[PDB]
């Protein structure tokens, strides 16, 4: 249930900043900086899985 | 919830984080579009 709550909250967070969604949604091969970005966003904010 | 307006730092670093290869996405009539290559 908290998975659902946090996932819809971070969905609100994505629709709140469109530019970061554009950036993390690049169809590129070496996507690793992207993943850093996302954890940089909620490193200590949400659950690990 | 929303962070303390540090999002720009995140993205600006994502950009500052930039052997490079791109991929053709479109082609026709002698004109192509290339995704990738952040430093051309």
């Amino acid at each position: 249930t908290t998975l659902a709550g946090e996932l819809v909250s971070v969905a609100r967070l994505l629709d709140r900043e469109a530019v970061v969604t554009r950036y993390l949604t690049v169809p590129a091969e070496d996507a690793t900086p992207r993943i850093r970005l996302i954890e940089r966003l909620v490193s200590g904010k949400v659950g690990a899985p | 919830t929303i962070p303390a307006d540090d999002i720009q730092s995140a993205i600006e670093e994502y950009v500052s984080s930039f052997e490079e290869v791109g991929t053709v996405v479109d082609a026709g009539d002698g004109i192509a579009h290339v995704e990738g290559l952040p430093s051309v």
